[PDB]
């Protein structure tokens, strides 16, 4: 056999890379972490640095508070027994308020109030993290594609835990925090709405999720196939097309009669991925608010 | 018919079968022996589907469905109208898929690129084949395969899943899903990072790969790097499919009950099985 | 019905989106061309998009796509058939001529730069203080071709500094000059580097770089193209 470029044959290392400066406040940047030779066989060895800053601190603190709020509930459900805690870890659940409490913030602590608190922390964690993806791009003079794409995941997340529950009139609609319980909730959501397989937005979401794996397998294999001509150096292939990008394009043109460019494939990529949760969010948002039963709806389209 | 840069690559050679017999193009499409094989398998397959639709009494693409032989046929042949068409169409599909991959191989050879793409496509084929061939064979009947219809294949997913309770509890299915979700996240992030560099703030210069590394390190404290991300996209999507195939091949062959029960093995470990409290006590 | 409006609307959005994506992806290589280089009569149903302009960093200028295209190099290929859609056969040595899988593109004859303006790719001796951190150090090993003869020895690794990665091996030939071998095309073994794509006689033919401490995009393409080209064109002496 010859080289397949899945794992490197030789690692090289030099001075830690502290990164571009541009408008970045360098005082908010950590130092480098350690180097991971094991990681270095596949990807980069260098860990860190990371940017912190005020938003990131707020985001991480909030996120930890969410995590700890759930975890303390689990400790409580375990009777503070570490053995029970480990045994039943996936079975524990922090559940939203019962339907009778509606949207009321006056739900009892042990009956949805703590769920509301955990949810408040998650909400600020995620939205401050979003702010971050925007500001980190801005400080570097970059486009906002990351923050734009993240917004599509946030849309599904928002629909599940916030928008749909408000439109339905109770927090009881929202998703509980537990490993198995979130699965049971997903199963049940479909059963109660007449089987999501009849929701045309769930079928789209699936086409795009499968499509994402199809397209990343294609793109990833293509780039690796032309890495012998520097194909992974995609930004320079955009600025100054090379034989890597040409052979990439022609493999596909000859295979299926059309092809992308080095820049344009990345637009196919970003849209394929964001459409998963864009269509999904719409599909979930319409369930119960507009369509009680997807089977029934499909028999009518009305 | 040709891209502006294309003519220098349209040279002879690279074929696996037939020398120069089929070494030519139709418009953008390369032919090759396996191009002709794809056409033969696909045309036959589609004709048989059309025949099946006639015997079913419908032309509606929403309704046409080609079912595998009833379980009573086991792993033998069935009358054309009672599962035999499904069996021939399955051979045509396999022949068509494999031909398509082998054509890709001929294309790789002419362009002098690596074989990564047909290698990856082969995971898709092996997953298809897990469902229609390996799993049915291991279970002892063609009738355990899915049917070829737009809506009926979905009936089959639903019915098969619910045979084992909530199929969410299949642990290999969990891993597959995590790979699918993670693949989509990485795809979105890769497309976005490249584009954010190539299309910066108004009036600014294109950013460099160094700015891509910097943005992601600033964000999460790591960057896998340009080669790493393309390796990763491939590992995630192929791992997804590997675990999909794994999760089905074990279902109805070494595991037969509600998947939810499988998790009892952890709950019942002797050092905590009988401690009161929590969910399972 | 509101779900009905939503689904019908989404499909209209999707048609729109695909149109946008397909056109974006025609920024290079279009208009399509007959095999003689003239504009093809059929261009398909998507129009070329409005040009966009990339501001290249390091005062390297600008790139506007789509725009007038040409190969900017001669192509030693001739038609084998009157009708279109047949192969163009090499008129000379396809490896020396840079056609077929040995093709190269007329990229800039300047080195790729990193984010600070420095050359991206440097011989490791010039890259402070880079070193081999894991795996077999190939420096000092004999380089073997597909004919199983020794064509030279490894005298350095050329490293991508910003990505901290081995990009080429510098190989010294019998006559004391060197060539760059792409890292993707070599197998580092314990007692040797093996190059499947080239027999020993073919190494002298690898295109040379103009300055011994840097490599240009043009030169990478010529080097990479040539080495890849040998998988098809050195198959007489392979026998791997
Ligand atoms: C439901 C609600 C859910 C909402 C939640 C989340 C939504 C996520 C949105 C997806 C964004 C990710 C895509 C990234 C991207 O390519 O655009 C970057 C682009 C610019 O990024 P940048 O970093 O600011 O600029 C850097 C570059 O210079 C410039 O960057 P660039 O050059 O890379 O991008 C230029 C961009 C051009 O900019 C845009 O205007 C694109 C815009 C935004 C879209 C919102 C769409 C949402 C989809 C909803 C689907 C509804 C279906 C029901 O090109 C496009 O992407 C094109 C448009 C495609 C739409 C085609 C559609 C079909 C219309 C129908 C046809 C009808 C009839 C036929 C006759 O993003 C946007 O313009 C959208 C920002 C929205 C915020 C507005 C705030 C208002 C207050
Ligand atoms: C993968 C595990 C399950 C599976 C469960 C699911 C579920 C759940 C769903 C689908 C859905 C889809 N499935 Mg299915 N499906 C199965 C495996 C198959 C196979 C196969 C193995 O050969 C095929 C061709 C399909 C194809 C289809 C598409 C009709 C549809 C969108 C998929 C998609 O965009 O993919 C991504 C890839 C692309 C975007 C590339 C585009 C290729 C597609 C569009 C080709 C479809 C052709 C189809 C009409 C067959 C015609 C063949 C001709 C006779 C030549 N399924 C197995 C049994 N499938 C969804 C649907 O809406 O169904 C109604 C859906 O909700
Ligand atoms: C019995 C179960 C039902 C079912 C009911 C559900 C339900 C319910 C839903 C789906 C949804 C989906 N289903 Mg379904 N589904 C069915 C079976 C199928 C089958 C199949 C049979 O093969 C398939 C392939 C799918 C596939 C899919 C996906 C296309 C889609 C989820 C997209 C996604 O990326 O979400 C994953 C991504 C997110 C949830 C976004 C998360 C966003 C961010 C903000 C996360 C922040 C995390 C952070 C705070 C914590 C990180 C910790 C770290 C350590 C830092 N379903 C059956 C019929 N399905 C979803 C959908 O959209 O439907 C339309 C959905 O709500
Ligand atoms: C009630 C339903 C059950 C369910 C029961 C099942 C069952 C049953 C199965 C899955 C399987 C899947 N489920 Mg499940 N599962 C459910 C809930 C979910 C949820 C969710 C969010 O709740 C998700 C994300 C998933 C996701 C998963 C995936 C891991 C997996 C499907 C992808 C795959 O096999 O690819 C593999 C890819 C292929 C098979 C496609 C290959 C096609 C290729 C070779 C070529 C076709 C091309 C040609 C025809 C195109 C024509 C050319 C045109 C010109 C385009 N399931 C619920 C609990 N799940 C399936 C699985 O793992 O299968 C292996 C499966 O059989
Ligand atoms: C287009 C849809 C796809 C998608 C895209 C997407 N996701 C996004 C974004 C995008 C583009 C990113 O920009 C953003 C990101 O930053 O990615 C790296 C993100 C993101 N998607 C994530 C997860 C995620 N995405 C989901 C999937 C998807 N995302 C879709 C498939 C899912 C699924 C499939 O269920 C998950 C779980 C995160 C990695 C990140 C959002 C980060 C975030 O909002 O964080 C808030 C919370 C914290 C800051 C802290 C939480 C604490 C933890 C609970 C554990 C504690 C450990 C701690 C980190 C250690 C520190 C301790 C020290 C003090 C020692
Ligand atoms: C392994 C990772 C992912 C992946 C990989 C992958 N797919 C790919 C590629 C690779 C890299 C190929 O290079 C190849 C390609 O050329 O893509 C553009 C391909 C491909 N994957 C495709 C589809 C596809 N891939 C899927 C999945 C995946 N692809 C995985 C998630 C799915 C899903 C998820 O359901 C679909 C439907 C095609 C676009 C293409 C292969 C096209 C091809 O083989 O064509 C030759 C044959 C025909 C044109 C038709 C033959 C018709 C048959 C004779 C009869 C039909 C019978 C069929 C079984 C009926 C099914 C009915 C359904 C309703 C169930
Ligand atoms: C950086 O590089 C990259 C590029 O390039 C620079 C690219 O192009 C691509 C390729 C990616 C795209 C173009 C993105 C769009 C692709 C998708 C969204 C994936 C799904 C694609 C489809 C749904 C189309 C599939 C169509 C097929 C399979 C072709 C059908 C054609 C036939 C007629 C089949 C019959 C058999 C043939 C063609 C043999 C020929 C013989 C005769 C005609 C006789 C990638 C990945 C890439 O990474
Ligand atoms: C070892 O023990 C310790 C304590 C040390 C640590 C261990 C902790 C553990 C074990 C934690 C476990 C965490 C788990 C199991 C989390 C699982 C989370 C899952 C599966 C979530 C899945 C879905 C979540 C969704 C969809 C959440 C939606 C949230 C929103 C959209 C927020 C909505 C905002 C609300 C309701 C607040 C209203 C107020 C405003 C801001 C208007
Ligand atoms: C936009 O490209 C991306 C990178 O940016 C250059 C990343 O690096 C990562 C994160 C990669 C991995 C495997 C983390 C695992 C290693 C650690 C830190 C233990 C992802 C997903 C990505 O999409
Ligand atoms: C989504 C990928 C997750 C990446 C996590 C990377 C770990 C961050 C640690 C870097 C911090 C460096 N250090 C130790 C100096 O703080
Ligand atoms: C990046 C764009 C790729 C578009 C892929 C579109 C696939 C269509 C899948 C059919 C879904 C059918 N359904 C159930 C929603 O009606
Ligand atoms: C949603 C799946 C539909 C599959 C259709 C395949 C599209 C390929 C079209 C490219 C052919 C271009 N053309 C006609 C000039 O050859
Ligand atoms: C054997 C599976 C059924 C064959 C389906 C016939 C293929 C026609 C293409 C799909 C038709 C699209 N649509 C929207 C009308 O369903
Ligand atoms: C799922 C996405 C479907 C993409 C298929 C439509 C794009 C193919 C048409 C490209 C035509 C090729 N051409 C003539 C411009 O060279
Ligand atoms: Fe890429």
């Amino acid at each position: 056999a010859e080289y397949q470029n899945i794992f490197s044959q030789v690692q090289v290392r030099g001075p830690a890379d502290l990164g571009m400066t541009e408008d970045v406040n360098l005082a908010n940047r950590s130092g480098v972490g350690p180097f991971s030779t094991l990681l270095g066989w596949f990807g980069n060895a260098q860990l860190g640095p990371i940017y912190l800053g005020s938003l990131g601190v707020l985001s991480l603190f909030s996120g930890l508070m969410w995590f700890f709020t759930i975890g303390i509930w689990f400790w409580y459900q375990a009777g503070w027994n570490p053995a029970v805690f480990l045994r039943d870890l996936f079975f524990f659940s922090l559940e939203p308020p019962a339907p009778e409490y509606g949207l009321s913030f006056a739900a009892p602590l042990k009956e949805g109030g703590l769920w509301l608190i955990a949810s408040f922390f998650m909400f600020v964690a995620v939205w401050s993290w979003w702010g971050r993806t925007y500001l980190r791009a801005q400080a570097l003079g970059m486009g906002k594609h990351t923050a734009w794409a993240f917004l599509s995941a946030i849309w599904l997340w928002m629909v599940l835990g916030f928008i749909r529950p408000i439109l339905m009139g109770s927090w009881s609609e929202a998703v509980p925090y537990g490993i198995f319980s979130h699965l049971d909730w997903t199963n049940n959501f479909s059963l109660v709405h007449g089987n999501l397989f009849y929701n045309p937005f769930h079928g789209l979401s699936i086409a795009f999720l499968y499509g994402s794996a199809l397209l990343f397998a294609m793109h990833g294999a293509t780039i690796l196939a032309v890495s012998r001509f520097g194909g992974e150096r995609e930004l320079e292939q955009i600025a100054d097309r090379g034989t890597a990008a040409e052979r990439a394009a022609l493999f596909w043109r000859w295979t299926m009669g059309f092809n992308a460019t080095m820049e344009g494939i990345h637009r196919w990529a970003i849209w394929m991925a964001v459409l998963v949760t864009l269509t999904g969010g719409i599909g979930i948002l319409l369930s119960g608010t507009v369509v009680d039963n997807w089977y029934v709806w499909g028999q009518n389209h009305g | 018919a040709l891209l502006s840069f294309e003519r220098k690559y349209r040279v002879p050679g690279g074929t696996l079968v037939g020398g120069n017999l089929f070494d030519f193009w139709v418009g953008p499409f390369y032919v090759g022996f396996f191009g002709v094989a794809t056409f033969f398998f696909a045309a036959l397959g589609i004709i048989l589907i059309a025949w099946s639709a006639v015997l079913q009494g419908t032309w509606n693409p929403q309704l046409i469905s080609v079912y595998p032989p009833a379980l009573e046929y086991g792993l033998g042949g069935a009358p054309l109208a009672k599962g035999g068409l499904w069996q021939i169409i399955t051979i045509c599909a396999t022949g068509a898929f494999v031909s398509w991959a082998l054509r890709e191989v001929e294309i790789c050879r002419k362009l002098g690129i690596g074989y990564h793409i047909p290698f990856a496509f082969a995971f898709a084929i092996l997953a298809y084949l897990t469902l229609v061939l390996f799993r049915p064979v291991m279970m002892g009947a063609w009738g355990y395969a899915f049917p070829y219809g737009i809506w009926t294949h979905l009936d089959w997913v639903s019915n098969t899943g619910y045979t084992y309770g909530n199929f969410h509890y299949n642990p290999a299915h969990m891993i597959a899903i995590s790979f699918f979700f993670t693949n989509a996240l990485a795809l979105a992030l890769h497309g976005a990072l490249v584009l954010s560099a190539a299309n910066p703030e108004k009036g600014k210069e294109m950013r460099t790969p160094d700015h891509e590394d910097t943005f992601f390190r600033d964000l999460v404290g790591y960057s896998i790097g340009t080669l790493g991300i393309h390796r990763l996209g491939l590992l995630l999507s192929l791992s997804a499919v590997f675990f999909s195939a794994l999760c089905m091949i074990i279902t109805g062959t070494i595991w037969f009950d509600q998947w939810v029960d499988w998790w009892q093995w952890w709950v019942k470990l002797p050092w905590w099985a009988n401690i009161p409290g929590g969910i399972n006590g | 019905d509101l779900a009905s409006l939503a689904i019908y609307s989404f499909w209209i959005f999707l048609a729109g989106l695909i149109y946008y994506l397909q056109t974006e992806n025609m920024r290079e290589g279009y208009p399509l061309e007959n095999e003689d280089g003239t504009p093809a009569a059929n261009q398909g149903p998507f129009p070329l998009p409005k040009p966009k302009t990339f501001i290249l960093p390091h005062g390297r200028g600008t790139l506007t796509v789509p725009g007038p295209e040409s190969e900017d190099r001669p192509i030693a290929l001739a038609r084998t058939a009157v009708s279109e859609g047949f192969p163009h056969a090499p008129t000379g040595d396809p490896m020396k001529d840079g056609v077929g899988p040995a093709s190269w593109v007329a990229r800039r004859d300047l080195p790729e730069l990193d984010g600070h303006g420095h050359n991206k790719i440097k011989p490791m001796k010039a890259a402070a203080g880079f070193h081999v951190s894991a795996g077999k150090n190939p420096i000092g090993l004999p380089v073997r071709g597909c004919d199983l003869e020794i064509a030279g020895k490894v005298v350095d690794i050329w490293v991508d500094i910003p990505e901290q990665m081995a990009r080429f091996l510098e190989v010294e030939l019998k006559d004391g000059s060197t060539r760059l071998l792409p890292m993707q095309m070599v197998k580092v073994q314990s007692n040797r580097v093996h190059v499947n794509a080239l027999s020993s006689d073919l190494f002298a033919g690898i295109p040379t770089i103009k300055s011994p401490t840097e490599v240009t995009l043009l030169e990478e393409d010529k080097i990479c193209g040539y080495v890849a080209g040998g998988l098809m064109y050195a198959a007489p002496k392979r026998k791997s």
